[PDB]
RNA sequence: UUUGCU
RNA sequence: AGAGAAAUCAAG
C-alpha cells in the first residue's frame, strides 16, 4: 500500500497531517508530502557535534515559537518553513519541482531551496550543502520517480508538483486543409476499423544443402589499373643526399630510349619527364609548360573532345545507358601474390616502439615487434612504403591551383642512407575546386619486368645508369585528390594481418595458459592439394599481401563483393560445424555476390578462391 | 578466399575482419543523382500491387491495403491498418514502463526543449536564398522570417518555434525583408511547397554497397516537428530490449547469445536486412502508430496533432530531382529534366512539380530512422513470435527458441509476414537462419557461440586531427583507446595503431627526418623533449589516457626549467581535450 | 570535419604557418633564421615554439604546478595502482 | 612551392 | 588520350 522506499512513522504522520481525501489528488499528495518530510529527516539526520539541521514542518506551533525566540528567526503561519541551519542561521525550504532550472521566486522573504524531480537542485544552492546529503537526496528522488513510473502516476505527480499544464500547441484552419491534402485521415487519424492481425499464407523455408558457386566472368584479362605498380616496383640506388642531389645524379647519368610504345602514353611524353628532372636538379620542382605537356596532361582535351563529339551531332537524343566491360581473372594476380611475399635484405617497417610501464604494455610491444619481424622484410612492405611516400608527396602539391608542371619524386632511403629512386610523379596544370576532382598525373616508375598484357597503357623505356639497366614505365593517369590522401597513409593495411596474428598467438597462450611469443603453428587451409596448410608466419605474410592488393583495388565492386560475401563466409562457418543453414523463399545470396563481379581482378581472384573450396559438408 | 578460411587454430568467423577493404579509398558518387532519386520514388508504386500497376498506384493517398494484396513472394509497399493498430496496442501493453518514461519526457522534457538545438543538423536548403546553407545560418534566417511575418518574439522553447510555424502557415501571404535590402514575397501555397520540399543529395563515402544511393533532408520550417518526433522515438527506444539504438550492444548481444534451452528444444539464429527499407514504408502507418501510443498514454489532443503534423507534411512531400537524366545524341551528353523526353520513369511525369516530383508513398533514407525502427519493432509483438529480436533500422537479428523445427520455421515465416504487414520486407537473399543457434551477424558484430567480434566498419584515421600537436596527440590516443575498449582492436593491434599514429603525427609536424624544424633544433641545440619535437614516445598501451606533459614530468623527462618555459602563459604562441596549455598549443593560420 | 585533417601536412610546411601575438621576446632573426613576420596578430614559423622552449621567459613554479595539478593527479593515480599477474583465459 | 616518414 | 563506373573530371 506504500512504496518500498517509504518508512512507517513518516507514512502515518503524512496520512494524518491533513485531510487528503477532500483534495483533487487523494494519494500522490500524501506521497509528495512524505517525500519532502523524508528529505528533511535525511538531511537533519547528519551532524557536524549537534545535528546539521532539524525538522520544523509537521510539528506544533509551540516548538516553532521556541525556535523563533531562541534561534533568532521568525516563522509565520501561512507558509511554514522546513529547514533552518543554526550554524549559518539561514532558513531553507526544500521544495521539489519538475522545473530543474526555472524556479520563480514565490517570495523574497527568505532563500528557497528548489530541487529537481530526478534528484538535481538549483544552480547555486547545492554548494552550501555537503556532498553526501546531496547524493542521498538524489537517490531518494530517483527511487521516488521509479515507483511513480512503476505505478503509472507520472501525469498525476506532474500535476501535483506543477499545478496544471496548458495547450502549448494549436493548428489553424487553413493549415489543416493543407495537411489533409494527401492522406485519407484527419490530423488525428481515427480509422474506423477494429484492430486485428490477419493470417497470411506464406511460403516454406528451404534448406541450403550445398554452398553456392560464384560466377566467373569471361572476356579480356583485366590489366593492372592501380595508381602505382605493385610487386613489379624497383628502385635505383643513388648516393646519399637530398632529393635534389639524387635527382641530379639520376639526370646526369641516364640514357632513356623507348622499348615498348603504348598508344595511351606516347613516347614523346618522355620529354615531360626529363625536362622535369632537369628542373628538379636545379632546385625548381615547378617548371614552365612545354609543348609535350599538352599531350601528357590532356591540356584543353575537354574542348577537343567537345568539338569531336559535336561533329557528330546529327542524330536523335537517347536515354544514356552505360555498359561496364566484363573481364576475367588475369593470370598476373597469382604472380603478384607470389612476388609480394618475397624476402628483402632490409626491414621496411621501422616504427618507434611505445614505452613499457606495465606487463600488458610489454606483452603488446612484444607482439607488435614479432609481427613487424614477420612481415617487415617482404616486398609488400617496400611497396607499401613506396606507395605512402608517393601519395604524400603528390597530395602535398594539390592544395593550390597551379597552371605549371610540378615534380614529386619518389625517393626513400636505406638505413645506410643510400637514396632509393622508385620513380617520379609529375603533377599537371590543375585547378582544384572540389575535393573529388581528378588531378592529371604523369607517373614514371622503375619496373623489374614488363608484360604487355598486364600494362597495356604504359610506355616502357630503357634507362641506363652507370652501366646498370632499368625499365622505366610511364603512365598518363588522372587521380582523385581524396584517393591520394587515402593512400598517403596506406600503412594502416598492417593492422588486419596483425589482428589475425595476435588473435592466433593469444588463443594459443590461453590454451596453454602461458604466453609464447615465438609460436607459429600450422594453419590448415583449403590449398591446391599438394599441401594441407601453412605456418602462421607464411599465412600472415600472404594475408598482408592480399589485403594490400584489396586496398589498392578497392572500388564499389570490391566493397559490394566483400559486404555480400560475409553472409556466405558465415554460412560456410556454420556448415563446418555441422549446423544447418535455412533460407527464405526465393533467396539467392550468390546473386548478390555475383552482381559485384565485373572488372576488379582482385574480386575475381577472391571468387576463384571461394569456388576452389568444398561446397558440401557431410 | 581460401586464405581467409582457416581450418585450424581460429575459425572463419575470426577472419571476418579480413573481408574488409576500408583501408582503401571509399567510392564517391559522380554527377546527376536524378536516376537514383527517381528509382527510389518509383519503387514504392511498383510494389503496391502484386501485379505492377504504377499508374493505378499513383492515386493512393494512404498506402493501406487488405492482406490479400500483400505480396508474400516479393516486396510489398502498403500496410494493414488493423494490423498496425493491434501491433501498436500490443507494443504499448508489453513495454508499459517505457511508455511511462515517454510520458514523463512528454510532460516534462518536451516543453523545455530549446530550438537552438535545431542548429546541429545537416546543411539546410533555405526557402528564400534557394541555396543550401549551414544549419545555424538557415535557422537564424527562418527565425527572423517568422518574427518579421508574425510581429512577435518567438520564445526560446521549441514548442514556441513549432507554434510560430503553425501560425505563419495560417497567413494568406508572407514577406521577408532581406539583409542589402531586398524584398521576398510568398503565397501560402508557395510557402507550403517550400516547407514540404525535401532536398536530396548523394550519400558519399558509404562503404559496403555497389550502387550509390541518395539521402534527403527536410526544410527548416518542419525540422522542429521532426526533432520532436525523433526525440520521442529515441526516448521510447532507449527503454526496450528489442532495439538496436546505440545502447549497450555488448551486453545486449552477449545476453541474446547466451540464451539457450535445456538442450532438448530447437534454437535458431536469423540474421538479415530489410530490402528497400525506406522505399516501402508509408508515413501514414508511422503516424497511426504514434497516435495509438499517445491515445493509450492518455495524452492531450494537441500533443497528437503536434506528433502527426510532420508525417502529414512528409506525405505531401516534394523530392528534388537533382539536375536531370542524362541523354546522348551521337557522341554528346546533355542533362534534361524528367518530362521532356521518354524515359523509364515516364509514369511519374504527371507528378512533376517544377523541378520537384510529388510522391505520397515511400520514404527517403536519413529522415526517420528511429520511427522506422519503432514501426519495425511493433510488428514483433504478437503471440506467435516468442523469440528475441534486435533491430538496428535496416539490420536485424532474431533468436528463435521453439519446441521443434516446424515451430521454428512457422515463427520465422510469421516474422517475415508481420514485417510485410507493417510495410517492411526482409531481403530474402540477405536473410540466413542458422540452426542450432550460435553463429550470427548484426550491426557489423559477428557472434560465434560465446564470442562477439566487434569488427569496425571503418578504421580510425590514424593521423593528427590538424588542430595542434598537443590536442592532436590527445585526440589520437583517445580514438585508439576508444576503438580498443570497444573490442575493435586487441592489445597488439592497439599498440600497432599507436605506433602508426605516432609516426604519422611526427611526420605531420616535421620531426621525422631532415626538415627545417629538425635542422633549426640541431643548429641551435634544442634537445627534443616532446613527442612532436622528435623525442621518443612516452605514451604506452596502458597510458593512452594520460596527458603527455604530466607524464613526462612524473617520469623525469621534463625539468622544472623546461616546464616553466613551456607552461608560461605569457608566451605569444598560446591559442574531450585535456591537454594542458603550452607554447606547443599554437593555432595554424589557414 | 576532415578538411583540417587533410590540410595539416601542407599547413605545417607553409612559410609562416603559426599565428602569434606581437612580442619583443621573440627576435626577428635567431642564428640566421627568421622567426616572426611583420606583415600588415602577426605570423611566425614552426620553429618558434622550439626556440621558446629553449630560450623562453620562465614563469614561477607555482603557475606550473597549478596548471599541471589536474593531469598529475591522473598520472599519480595510474602509477600508484598495482597490477596483478596477467592471466590468459 | 625549395626538396629527407623506410 | 586518360581516370572511372550506371556519370562526372580532363578548368573557368
Amino acid at each position: 500500500d506504500r512504496p518500498d522506499h517509504i518508512d512507517s512513522r513518516v507514512w502515518e504522520l503524512s496520512e494524518t497531517q491533513e485531510d487528503w481525501i477532500t483534495q483533487v489528488h487523494g494519494h500522490v499528495r500524501r506521497v509528495v508530502e512524505c517525500w519532502k518530510y523524508t528529505i528533511c529527516c535525511l538531511i537533519s539526520n547528519m551532524h557536524t557535534g549537534a545535528p546539521q539541521y532539524d525538522v520544523f514542518k509537521w510539528q506544533d506551533r509551540s516548538t516553532i515559537e521556541w525556535i523563533c525566540s531562541k534561534k533568532k528567526v521568525q516563522y509565520p503561519e501561512r507558509d511554514t518553513p522546513d529547514l533552518y541551519d543554526n550554524e549559518r542561521a539561514v532558513a531553507y525550504k526544500v521544495l521539489l519541482v519538475s522545473d530543474l532550472s526555472d524556479h520563480s521566486p514565490t517570495s523574497g522573504i527568505y532563500h528557497d531551496l528548489a530541487f529537481n524531480l530526478e534528484g538535481e537542485a538549483e544552480e547555486s544552492c547545492a554548494l552550501v550543502l555537503r556532498g553526501s546529503q546531496l547524493q542521498d537526496i538524489k537517490g531518494f528522488l530517483c527511487r521516488a520517480l521509479e515507483w511513480v513510473v512503476s505505478n503509472n502516476l507520472t501525469q498525476e505527480v506532474v500535476e501535483t508538483i506543477s499545478g496544471e499544464a496548458k495547450l502549448q500547441f494549436s493548428v489553424g484552419t487553413t493549415f489543416r486543409t493543407l495537411l489533409k491534402r494527401d492522406t485519407d485521415w484527419d490530423v488525428i487519424p481515427t480509422p474506423r476499423v477494429e484492430p486485428n492481425v490477419p493470417r497470411i499464407e506464406g511460403r516454406r523455408w528451404t534448406q541450403m544443402k550445398k554452398l553456392p558457386l560464384l560466377k566467373e566472368k569471361e572476356g579480356p584479362p583485366s590489366p593492372w589499373r592501380a595508381l602505382l605498380l605493385g610487386a613489379d616496383s624497383e628502385y635505383i640506388v643513388c648516393p646519399p643526399g637530398t632529393d635534389q642531389e639524387a635527382i641530379s645524379w639520376i639526370h646526369s647519368q641516364s640514357e632513356i630510349e623507348c622499348i615498348r610504345e603504348s598508344k595511351s602514353t606516347p613516347a614523346s611524353v618522355i620529354t615531360c619527364l626529363t625536362s622535369s628532372l632537369q628542373s628538379f636538379a636545379e632546385g625548381n620542382p615547378v617548371r614552365s609548360r612545354i609543348h609535350e605537356d599538352i599531350i601528357a596532361f590532356g591540356i584543353n582535351k575537354k574542348q577537343e573532345k567537345k568539338q569531336s563529339a559535336s561533329s557528330s551531332a546529327s542524330g536523335e537524343w537517347k536515354r544514356a545507358e552505360y555498359q561496364v566491360e566484363e573481364m576475367s581473372l588475369p593470370p598476373w594476380v597469382e604472380e603478384e601474390m607470389v612476388l609480394l611475399r618475397s624476402d628483402q635484405e632490409d626491414n621496411w617497417i621501422e616504427l618507434e616502439k611505445n614505452a613499457i610501464y606495465t606487463e600488458v604494455d610489454g606483452v603488446a610491444e612484444g607482439l607488435v615487434d614479432k609481427y613487424i619481424e614477420i612481415v617487415g622484410r617482404t616486398k609488400v612492405a617496400s611497396v607499401i612504403e613506396k606507395w605512402q611516400i608517393a601519395a604524400t608527396r603528390t597530395f602535398s602539391q594539390l592544395h593550390t591551383d597551379r597552371s605549371r608542371i610540378t615534380a614529386c619524386p619518389i625517393i626513400t632511403r636505406d638505413p645506410s642512407g643510400n637514396c632509393q629512386f622508385w620513380g617520379m610523379v609529375l603533377l599537371g596544370p590543375h585547378h582544384v575546386k572540389r575535393d573529388t576532382d581528378n588531378a592529371p598525373l604523369l607517373i614514371a616508375e622503375i619496373m623489374g619486368e614488363d608484360t604487355e598484357e598486364k600494362y597495356p597503357k604504359h610506355s616502357v623505356f630503357s634507362l641506363k645508369v652507370e652501366g646498370k639497366q632499368f625499365l622505366l614505365s610511364l603512365k598518363i593517369t588522372s587521380f582523385s585528390r581524396n584517393k591520394l590522401y587515402t593512400f598517403s597513409n596506406i600503412r594502416r593495411v598492417l593492422i588486419q594481418p596483425a589482428s589475425i596474428y595476435s588473435q592466433v598467438v593469444l588463443s594459443r597462450a590461453a590454451e596453454n595458459n602461458s604466453l609464447n611469443l615465438e609460436v607459429n603453428p600450422e594453419i590448415q587451409l583449403y590449398l591446391e592439394g599438394a599441401q594441407r596448410g601453412m605456418t602462421l608466419y607464411q599465412w600472415v605474410r600472404m594475408i598482408l599481401c592480399l589485403e594490400f592488393l584489396m586496398a589498392i583495388y578497392n572500388n564499389p565492386q570490391m566493397e559490394g563483393f566483400l559486404a555480400n560475401m560475409r553472409r556466405l563466409h558465415m554460412s560456410r562457418h556454420a556448415m563446418m560445424e555441422r549446423r544447418q543453414v535455412f533460407l527464405p523463399f526465393g533467396s539467392r545470396p550468390e546473386d548478390k555476390v555475383n552482381e559485384c563481379i565485373i572488372n576488379n581482378p582482385i574480386v575475381a581472384y577472391l571468387a576463384k578462391g571461394w569456388n576452389s573450396m568444398p561446397n558440401v559438408y557431410y | 578466399m581460401n586464405l581467409f578460411t582457416p581450418r585450424s587454430e581460429i575459425n572463419p568467423t575470426t577472419t571476418q575482419e579480413l573481408l574488409y577493404a576500408y583501408t582503401g579509398p571509399a567510392p564517391v558518387a559522380y554527377g546527376t543523382r536524378t536516376r537514383a532519386v527517381l528509382e527510389n520514388i518509383i519503387r514504392p508504386y511498383q510494389y503496391f500491387y502484386k501485379e505492377p500497376n504504377v499508374q493505378r498506384a499513383l492515386d493512393i493517398k494512404t498506402g493501406c491495403k487488405e492482406p490479400e494484396d500483400i505480396n508474400v513472394e516479393g516486396p510489398s509497399s502498403g500496410f494493414h491498418t488493423a494490423s498496425v493498430l493491434k501491433l501498436a496496442d500490443n507494443f504499448f501493453r508489453k513495454y508499459r514502463p517505457a511508455m511511462e518514461k515517454l510520458k514523463y519526457w512528454i510532460l516534462v522534457k518536451l516543453p523545455k526543449l530549446k530550438y537552438a538545438e535545431l542548429s546541429k543538423g545537416r546543411q539546410t536548403y533555405s526557402f528564400i536564398h534557394k541555396r543550401n546553407l549551414p544549419a545555424p545560418i538557415a535557422l537564424e534566417e527562418t527565425v527572423e522570417f517568422l518574427e518579421q511575418n508574425l510581429r512577435r518574439k518567438i520564445g526560446p522553447t521549441l514548442l514556441s518555434y513549432c507554434q510560430a510555424i503553425a501560425d505563419v502557415m495560417e497567413l494568406d501571404e508572407t514577406t521577408y525583408e532581406g539583409a542589402e535590402t531586398y524584398t521576398i514575397k510568398f503565397s501560402r501555397e508557395e510557402l507550403w511547397d517550400q516547407m514540404r520540399t525535401l532536398n536530396t543529395m548523394w550519400k558519399h563515402l558509404e562503404r559496403g554497397r555497389l550502387n550509390r544511393r541518395t539521402i534527403a533532408t527536410p526544410s527548416m520550417l518542419i525540422r522542429g516537428f521532426v526533432k520532436i518526433v525523433e526525440d520521442a522515438a529515441k526516448e521510447i527506444l532507449e527503454n526496450v530490449p528489442t532495439s538496436g539504438v546505440p545502447v549497450g550492444g555488448e551486453e545486449k548481444l552477449a545476453k541474446l547469445a547466451s540464451k539457450q534451452t535445456f538442450h532438448t528444444a530447437v534454437t535458431g539464429e536469423l540474421s538479415g536486412d530489410q530490402e528497400k527499407f525506406n522505399e516501402c514504408l508509408d508515413p501514414d502507418a508511422m503516424r497511426l502508430m504514434w497516435t495509438v501510443f499517445l491515445r493509450k498514454l492518455g495524452c492531450p489532443d494537441w500533443i497528437m496533432e503536434l506528433f502527426n503534423i510532420p508525417f502529414m507534411v512528409f506525405k505531401s512531400k516534394l523530392a528534388d530531382m537533382g539536375e536531370g537524366l542524362v541523354y546522348t545524341k551521337g557522341k554528346l551528353t546533355d542533362r534534361k529534366p524528367l518530362g521532356e523526353m521518354p524515359s523509364e520513369f515516364d509514369d511519374l511525369v504527371r507528378n512533376v512539380v517544377g523541378n520537384s516530383i510529388s510522391c505520397r508513398l515511400g520514404m527517403f533514407m536519413g529522415m526517420y530512422n528511429l520511427t522506422s525502427t519503432l514501426l519495425a519493432l511493433i510488428s514483433i509483438e504478437r503471440e506467435e513470435l516468442t523469440g528475441s529480436h534486435v533491430e538496428s533500422s535496416d539490420d536485424f537479428i532474431h533468436f528463435f527458441n521453439c519446441k521443434t523445427h516446424e515451430e521454428m520455421f512457422k515463427q520465422a515465416e510469421t516474422l517475415r509476414l508481420t514485417l510485410k504487414l507493417v510495410g517492411i520486407n526482409m531481403s530474402p537473399s540477405k536473410c540466413i537462419l542458422i540452426s542450432p543457434a550460435g553463429i550470427g551477424e548484426f550491426n557489423s558484430k559477428f557472434h560465434h557461440r560465446d564470442f562477439v567480434g566487434n569488427v569496425a566498419t571503418e578504421l580510425p584515421a590514424l593521423v593528427p586531427n590538424g588542430t595542434n600537436p598537443m590536442t592532436d596527440l590527445a585526440m589520437g590516443l583517445n580514438v585508439i583507446k576508444h576503438s580498443v575498449n570497444t573490442g575493435q582492436m586487441n592489445l597488439c593491434t592497439g599498440a600497432l595503431a599507436m605506433r602508426i599514429f605516432n609516426h604519422a603525427y611526427k611526420y605531420a609536424y616535421m620531426a621525422l627526418g631532415v626538415t627545417r624544424r629538425t635542422r633549426f633544433m640541431e643548429e641551435n641545440a634544442i634537445t627534443p623533449l616532446l613527442t612532436n619535437q622528435g623525442a621518443s614516445p612516452v605514451h604506452s598501451f596502458s597510458t593512452m589516457h594520460l596527458d603527455e606533459v604530466a607524464l613526462r614530468r612524473h617520469l623525469g623527462l621534463l625539468d622544472e626549467e623546461t616546464l616553466r618555459r613551456i607552461l608560461n602563459p605569457n608566451n605569444p604562441v598560446t591559442q574531450e581535450d585535456y591537454s594542458v596549455p603550452s607554447c606547443f598549443k599554437y593555432t595554424l593560420s589557414r | 570535419d576532415h578538411a583540417p585533417q587533410m590540410r595539416l601536412v601542407y599547413s605545417v610546411r607553409k612559410p609562416w604557418p603559426i599565428s602569434m601575438t606581437p612580442s619583443k621576446e621573440i627576435p626577428l632573426v635567431f642564428n640566421g633564421t627568421k622567426l616572426k613576420d611583420t606583415i600588415l596578430r602577426t605570423r611566425a614559423n614552426i620553429v618558434v615554439p622550439d626556440y621558446w622552449s629553449k630560450y623562453g621567459s620562465q614563469t614561477s613554479l607555482e603557475v606550473v604546478n597549478a596548471i599541471l595539478y589536474a593531469e598529475d593527479l591522473k598520472v599519480q593515480r595510474f602509477f600508484s595502482t598495482e597490477w596483478g599477474e596477467i592471466r590468459y583465459g
